RNA sequence: GUAGCGAAAGACGGGUGAGAAUCCCGUCCACCGAUUGACUAAGGUUUCCAGAGGAAGGCUCGUCCGCUCUGGGUUAGUCGGGUCCUAAGCUGAGGCCGACAGGCGUAGGCGAUGGAUAACAGGUUGAUAUUCCUGUACCACCUAUAAUCGUUUUAAUCGAU
RNA sequence: AGCUGUAAGUAAGCUUUGAUCCAGAGAUUUCCGAAUGGGGAAACCCAGCAUGAGUUAUGUCAUGUUAUCGAUAUGUGAAUACAUAGCAUAUCAGAAGGCACACCCGGAGAACUGAAACAUCUUAGUACCCGGAGGAAGAGAAAGAAAAUUCGAUUCCCUUAGUAGCGGCGAGCGAAAUGGGAAGAGCCCAAACCAACAAGCUUGCUUGUUGGGGUUGUAGGACACUCUACGGAGUUACAAAGGACGACAUUAGACGAAUCAUCUGGAAAGAUGAAUCAAAGAAGGUAAUAAUCCUGUAGUCGAAAAUGUUGUCUCUCUUGAGUGGAUCCUGAGUACGACGGAGCACGUGAAAUUCCGUCGGAAUCUGGGAGGACCAUCUCCUAAGGCUAAAUACUCUCUAGUGACCGAUAGUGAACCAGUACCGUGAGGGAAAGGUGAAAAGCACCCCGGAAGGGGAGUGAAAUAGAACCUGAAACCGUGUGCU
């Protein structure tokens, strides 16, 4: 999944960022009210996040090199 | 260190401190004359005021 | 050492000299299991989308070491080194060339 | 921050006999202030808030099988908004 | 199968239930009454409320429970505390003394058991209420509102370290 | 090729596009705590400064920063004038705390006890406390040890030897040299002297700064005298190749020979019989006792952080300059002494030898110190300046292994829920508790019963193997009976 994530723009990462947290959100409420009936979503978004926030430190620390 | 024994005639001893001779007198540390404790022996001639 | 679509040989148990086909193996405590192998005979309840049920004959599992495969030229018993090809790894049977397993 | 706070709602008798009223019960982060509170919920649901009471619970003590132990505390808040509704169910 | 079962008025009917002197309801009777009453602190920390339960706990019994299981319950600008003040005391940069460790001490700081400080009636739940709802008020901060002081020294106001 | 922790599978899913996993590198890393913005009843409260988001605006939120000492650069300046104290800034992060206080070095320092009481003595410079550092620390190159015709800086081991000696000459304490061995390493300063630099001075001299030079005794160096340097080449101090540097252990890892049948069995590895491999007959699992069933073993092939830290390893090194020493230099409140004490095997005194405090207080190579008071002759050495690897000591740990060590009242306090239930205000003290079966196949169904329990049936080799589950002793509690 990392591999579309660095040919991505540096902003579309921070739009997907907040797309993926309203889910996660929209989730964890129709999971709190007992209709999801799907469970394994968070998890795998919660790592698509995780995976969005590593490239951005990563692209940092390159720029930091470059400076 | 500066310990040791008082001793009897009977040889008794008892722990025994010996302290030096320190004097306050004004010298002249790096910067301002300061007022300072130092020692007879020292001040003897191994420094000035 | 073996997989999952293999045809082998029961050595060992109440079973043995029968031949079977392997369904499944559980590589962490290498017990393997073979249809027609080691019949159980479970007691089952009213589950919540089932009836009550007599008893129900399934297979179980049954160690490895009590297994061997078959050299398919000769249909006897053997067991199994390893080969490699072109990088590739491959199994061989100690008596004669490959044994092609992939269901 | 403003869907982080917010984590999951509270479905009971008493929030539904508050949610008769324009009242809604919600369990949050245990660090966050009414004001938070507030803000976040009309960042999310586009409605406004008229007042937002709070309260902490403390942890429960339970047992199951010789291992006891204490459940997390939980931070509460009931906000009472002038106009709108939420598409709970 | 002994001693003991921890001061005290219970009786009957009806009910529930496999099972009732011991649980629920009703009538009568009796006891505390400057208290066996009602509040508030300290302390305890979910023992609170609904259902379900009788294996263990309850000095008997048990259909009951401060016991077990499941799920719920504590809402504050004005109530008590902190964003205020200090007392005793505790720490205390510089500083003094001291085998080490360390002890003392100035400004200062911390510290209520004291000082200062704005909300009352009614309604309502199984479980919260001066906290939720209604009504009527009060106390601070910010912003627009414009008749008043019109050097800004001074001036109501700003105004002291 | 399966996977979704120990702790199980449901639901959901993921996976050959290489998952879960096994090593290496990196990112993220809430709060407290030395805790360091202030405070504080640890894991909480309360702020400010500058940016940023939002807000009509505050409010609120986020990101960084804000401790004390210290080091490096600055101006500053009261009682009292420049000067510095002190104060105010910029940068850095140098320290704090926690050590494994097991080993090592210092400071401080007991008592019970033995002497058949007890005081000198002993226990003992032990225990405890405090501080330091470290992976080792300490010591260390003769002002020595010894009296041979001498010897090797230090440390460690075996002997010398329970000797010599000390001792209310009691209890008891207790060496050294010599010898045999492990490891083996001698390097630098100050001062003389010389050549420059600045100020006083008038460049004469002095002062101080820099650089050479030289640091040792049957006397070394400077001056006086005489002719040579990378030959050797050495990073464990004394300089260095920082080098192409040629298996970290070649370590995760991978390959890795050879068995069939019958009998009993619930099941064979066992018995019988016939075969095989062996650089592999170590070990453990598999339904019972397996070299040839599995994991493995011997052995072979192996990559990152790597190099074994090993072989010419660029630079750089040290190819020595010998005699007399006549003159100059060769470590000052030092050595040494008196008084009081301590440490040395030595009981404080003739203390010879070595240290602390208080008072005094020198010699300078024709010198000075030691050789168990002191004097002389002889022998050895040249203090008051410094650095230094190895052999040595210990193990909270790690990797790989071993045992005429324990096998659940044993062995760690702890095989399991352990420094946990529990006790105590607190410092602290501190347990008990392992085993179904090969496989969960863990008793469908019927009957009594409110349920618990059971009786059948059934699984199983076995159910007086049913989770209060291997074996199941005795005390103890019962029911039946023969004799009484």
């Amino acid at each position: 999944k990392a591999k579309e994530i660095r040919d991505l723009t540096t902003s579309e990462i921070e739009e997907q960022i907040k797309s993926s947290k309203e889910e996660l959100f929209n989730l964890r409420f129709q999971l709190a009210t007992g209709q999801l009936e799907e469970t394994a979503r968070i998890r795998t978004v919660r790592k698509t996040i995780a995976r969005l926030k590593t490239v951005a430190r990563e692209r940092e620390i390159e720029q930091s090199k470059a400076n | 260190a500066s310990t040791g024994n008082r001793r009897s005639h009977a040889l008794n001893s008892t722990k025994r401190r010996w302290n030096a001779n320190l004097q306050k007198v004004r010298i002249l540390v790096d910067g301002k004359p300061k007022k300072v404790w130092v020692s007879a022996r020292a001040l003897k001639s191994g420094k000035v005021t | 050492h073996i997989k999952k679509g293999d045809n082998v040989k029961v050595i060992a148990g109440k079973d043995k000299g029968k031949e079977g086909k392997v369904i499944a193996t559980l590589p962490k405590k290498d017990r393997v299991v073979v249809e027609g192998v080691n019949i159980m005979k479970k007691h089952q309840k009213p589950t919540q989308l089932n009836p009550e049920g007599g008893i129900l004959e399934t297979e179980a599992a049954i160690h490895v070491s009590n297994v061997q495969l078959l050299d398919p030229k000769t249909n006897e018993p053997t067991r199994v080194g390893y080969k490699f090809v072109d990088g590739k790894k491959v199994r061989i049977a100690k008596k004669s060339g490959e044994e092609i397993k992939s269901n | 921050e403003a869907r982080d706070i917010l984590k999951r709602p509270v479905i009971t008798e008493k929030s539904s006999e508050a949610m008769a009223e324009d009242k809604y019960t919600f369990d949050v982060d245990t660090r966050v202030n009414k004001t938070q509170v507030k803000m976040a919920v009309e960042e999310i649901f586009n409605v406004k808030v008229a007042s937002v009471n709070i309260m902490n619970y403390k942890p429960k003590k339970k047992r199951m099988g010789r291992y006891q132990g204490y459940t997390n505390k939980r931070r509460k808040a009931i906000v009472t908004l002038k106009e709108g509704s939420i598409d709970l169910f």
